[PDB]
């Protein structure tokens, strides 16, 4: 089936994109802390 | 430590609020393609957007959880966090309502063709 | 013998706690008060113009209660919170009331892309607010205003549920709100665009009132169709600089920074025997 080949990529692209944004915004915190 | 995580709360909620505004802007406009093929293509693009929004519902829930962390810890400024939290929740509920209306719009256009 | 007050009082204050761009926004909204005072639209303080300083820090600037719009300056403005708590108070020994901020607070909670909200109570705009079919675009200025949203107002919005109906009726993308029997509200990303839209809608309302009086009916008028109507300068950038420049020529110490110089200033005629200037 041709459409299934498009649509499983349609799932995985959004998951990859939001995982990338999650690791984008967990990263930039300056974290000084101590010791 | 708790003031640092409050300032992280502000910095984290900024992106969420801007994104709620941005998909408000893009679900606002309506441009259906001509005839049934383009109409159903727009329908499945809407379902793609609807599957996309459920990904960030989780992040909004994480923002909820770290927001109620403050009131568990009895922060000096409760009103700030509580107001920003439930306004964010209200705006997300409004975006769901607009998505549902947009969907019902497209089943009507599918059904009369 | 003069109403003239220096609108920039930041140097004489030398106090308070400020943001990195706050001291320019203070002068800009003070100038907005001065313009709305000068045209005769408003005289008595009813929390007309509200500005958001930053996207994250909130801390919205409002006018103190009791000071007429003629007497408002840069240092007299008060930085409040979204609920009404005092974040910072300027040099203004007056009791603090944030009741009028509640009208702007849910709009802040609704749309972030707006920074400037201007509320009017002029007789023409309040008559249009009581005008049940609303603004009829029979003039060019009303066509220049754009789209409108209409919201029923019961005079109170402290309630938790009234806010939901307000943000429902405002819509996702609409920058002019018309509260019934309560004047108009204009919505702008910058103070310049909001002021431009305020002026144009006020002119359109003034035209429409005379038109509905003189015609006596809708059928005696002509209405062009909204579908038929359908470098770079921002919507209020060009006019607002001219107004600031003219107030500078009169003498108000407007802190608004000009993007381009006015005059060429051809080089004058120089002599060598000058004492070298300045006091160093």
């Amino acid at each position: 089936k041709a459409e299934d080949l498009f649509m499983e990529f349609a799932h995985k692209a959004s998951a990859f994109n939001n995982w990338c944004e999650n690791v984008e915004e967990d990263l930039s915190e300056p974290v000084h802390c101590v010791s | 430590k708790l003031e640092q995580l409050a300032r992280r709360f502000d910095r984290k909620a900024a992106m969420r609020e801007t994104w709620l505004n941005e998909n408000q802007r893009l679900v606002a406009q309506d441009n259906f393609g001509y005839d049934l093929a383009a109409v159903e293509a727009a329908k499945k693009k809407h379902e793609a957007i609807e599957t996309d929004t459920a990904a960030y519902e989780e992040r909004v829930r994480a923002l909820e959880d770290l927001a109620r962390e403050l009131e568990l810890e009895n922060y000096h400024d409760q009103k700030r966090i509580t107001a920003r939290k439930d306004n964010i929740l209200r705006l997300w509920n409004y975006l769901q309502e607009l998505l549902q209306s947009r969907r019902q719009r497209l089943e009507t256009t599918l059904a009369l063709q | 013998f003069s109403m003239m007050t220096p609108i920039n009082d930041l140097h004489t204050a030398d106090s308070l706690n400020l943001a990195k761009g706050e001291r320019l926004m203070r002068c800009k909204i003070s100038s907005v008060y001065r313009l709305l005072d000068l045209y005769g639209w408003a005289q008595l303080s009813d929390t007309y113009v509200t500005l958001r300083v930053s996207k994250e820090q909130d801390h919205f600037l409002i006018s103190p209660k009791g000071v007429s719009c003629s007497e408002v300056t840069a240092s007299s403005l008060i930085k409040v919170n979204i609920l009404g708590e005092v974040v910072e108070k300027g040099s203004s020994c007056f009791p603090v009331d944030t009741t009028g901020f509640c009208l702007h607070s849910a709009i802040y909670a609704a749309r972030p892309d707006v920074r400037c909200i201007i509320h009017l109570h002029t007789p023409a705009t309040a008559a249009v607010s009581a005008m049940k079919w609303g603004l009829l675009p029979v003039s060019h200025n009303a066509l220049l205003v754009g789209d409108m949203a209409y919201f029923d107002f019961n005079g109170e919005m402290e309630q938790e549920a009234d806010r939901i109906n307000l943000q429902k009726c405002l819509g996702p993308t609409c920058k002019i709100l018309v509260l019934r029997n309560h004047g108009v509200v204009a919505l702008g990303d910058t103070v310049e665009e909001a002021f431009y839209k305020v002026f144009h809608l006020q002119a359109a309302c003034e035209i429409q009132v005379s038109a509905l009086s003189s015609a006596g009916g809708v059928e005696n008028l002509i209405l062009l169709e909204q579908e038929k109507h359908r470098q770079k300068s921002r919507l209020g950038e060009h006019e607002f600089e001219a107004l600031m420049r003219m107030l500078d020529n009169l003498g108000y110490r407007t802190g608004y920074p000009y993007r381009y110089p006015l005059v060429q200033e051809k080089t004058k005629h120089k002599s060598e025997v000058e004492i070298p200037a300045t006091v160093t």
